[PDB]
């Protein structure tokens, strides 16, 4: 979870997004709220199909003291997925979301417990 | 007799809990010592809560109140995400396999 | 990938080698098998 | 008027009557998460067993 | 009249608008079901492997 | 941080301090460069051992706009640990110095960092 990644599926061709990554990579840190705080970093990229893409991110997040850390992968996901960033990410062809954390069995129970 | 059942299922739809008719418990795990958090919340009768504490199916169960369609597509929301972290964990083992 | 374990390790077994006593030994089946086994 | 009502009823018990079926669904679902989630777990505890042991194995040759 | 064919049809719209959460629901499932199906196919798979490995 | 305390410890007896204590107070407002926009304030003063004094101090800044806080006590203790202001410091009979500031994990790695 430390690792903080992110996997993003985008509904645009591989060339596309390495084309206008830096435009792209900028989008992400607005959605984020963009303070100079948190810089997303470009992990990979790969294509999966003709028309849709995987692009894995992650967030550095600077504390007051200067030092810095990658955002949780748990807590990095369940920022896009409230419903107003999700649809944000629609908006930049974000069409599914991962993260690798395998979570435990009594975080899925308290998803399950509370699913909003 | 128009303006009562009118109210009533208005009533029956609404997460208000009036009768929501949309009345169902699933329930959910949670190891000791934490059975005795939870603790329900606004609209929950105690008749409803005991009885699902009732017929229980296995202890460290807790009972959660699903009013309507939200509360499931939730509860799916939950079972995707648990979904992806147990195939993850799977192949984890099939790897270290 | 267990009967195929089973499959391996009794494959291995018919099989050498240099081990001081342990020769291959050969495989019968089927016909020859049952009355081997009912021989038993 | 009636025949409105009459339509609000009827879909009313018709979708209730689903939404029951989705619900019970949903439960036998979870049960089957939980009860593979402890052979899962029981999966975990065998791997690591295994690995031990091969890695005892590894130093013993 | 007003006031009461307005009503039924907030209340109408309000049903049907429910309705469609109901959908939602329906709509979410056999995907869902098939992803939950697989599960304890593998889970049934990789512990066979395992039982491999430990006889190995 | 923001109550900007720095204890400084004295070779010197504690009625020795206190005799002395304008004098004293001006010499550590020249050691910070004696401007009229820096005022030394004495917190405390303590006597430790025949010959040593704790003495606790901070520094009110002035802005251009009249406003006035204090330094923050990090800040002010970087500056005093500087080789030459330490040496001034020394001068005066300081022997040793610490901040109140518990400072972050990844403050102090940062200093591990870049001790310099």
């Amino acid at each position: 979870d430390e690792d903080g990644l992110i996997s993003l599926i985008f509904n645009k061709k591989e060339s596309d997004i390495r084309g206008q990554q830096q435009q792209l990579v900028e989008s992400l840190h607005k959605v984020l709220g963009g303070h100079q705080t948190l810089t997303v970093n470009v992990e990979g990229v790969k294509t999966k199909a003709d028309n849709q893409t995987e692009v894995i991110i992650y967030v550095v997040e600077r504390s007051p003291n200067g030092t810095s850390r990658r955002v949780g992968a748990s807590a990095l996901f369940s920022y896009f997925e409230q419903a107003h960033i999700k649809a944000n990410m629609q908006s930049l062809g974000v069409t599914g979301a991962m993260a690798q954390t395998e979570l435990s069995p009594v975080q899925i129970k308290q998803l399950i417990q509370n699913p909003l | 007799p128009i303006p009562e059942q009118i109210k009533l299922i208005v009533d029956k739809w609404n997460p208000n809990h009036p009768n929501c008719a949309f009345k169902t418990y699933l329930y959910n795990k949670v190891d000791e010592h934490t059975v005795p958090l939870y603790g329900p919340g606004p609209n929950e009768d105690p008749k409803e809560w005991e009885e699902a504490l009732q017929r229980k199916p296995a202890p460290n169960f807790i009972p959660v109140l699903c009013s309507g369609f939200p509360s499931i597509v939730a509860r799916l929301m939950l079972q995707r995400r648990v979904i992806t972290e147990f195939n993850n964990k799977l192949h984890q083992i099939n790897a270290s396999l | 990938a267990l009967f195929d374990s089973l499959l391996a390790r009794n494959k291995k077994q018919a099989e050498g080698e240099t081990a001081l006593g342990e020769l291959p030994s050969l495989q019968l089946g089927l016909a020859d098998l049952r009355q081997r086994l009912r021989k038993l | 008027m009636d025949e409105i009502i009459t339509r609000w009823a009827t879909d009313l018990a018709k979708y209730q009557k689903e939404f029951k079926e989705q619900a019970a669904k949903v439960m036998e679902w979870d049960r089957l998460l939980v009860e593979n989630g402890e052979k899962i777990q029981k999966l975990y505890t065998s791997t690591y067993e295994a690995e031990r042991a091969s890695n005892e194995i590894e130093r013993q040759l | 009249s007003e006031a009461l064919q307005q009503e039924i049809a907030k209340i109408d719209e309000e049903i049907q608008k429910c309705i469609r959460d109901k959908e939602a629901v329906d709509a979410f499932l056999p995907a869902h079901g098939e992803q939950l199906a697989a599960i304890p196919t593998d889970v049934n798979f990789v512990t066979r492997k395992s039982e491999g490995a430990h006889n190995a």
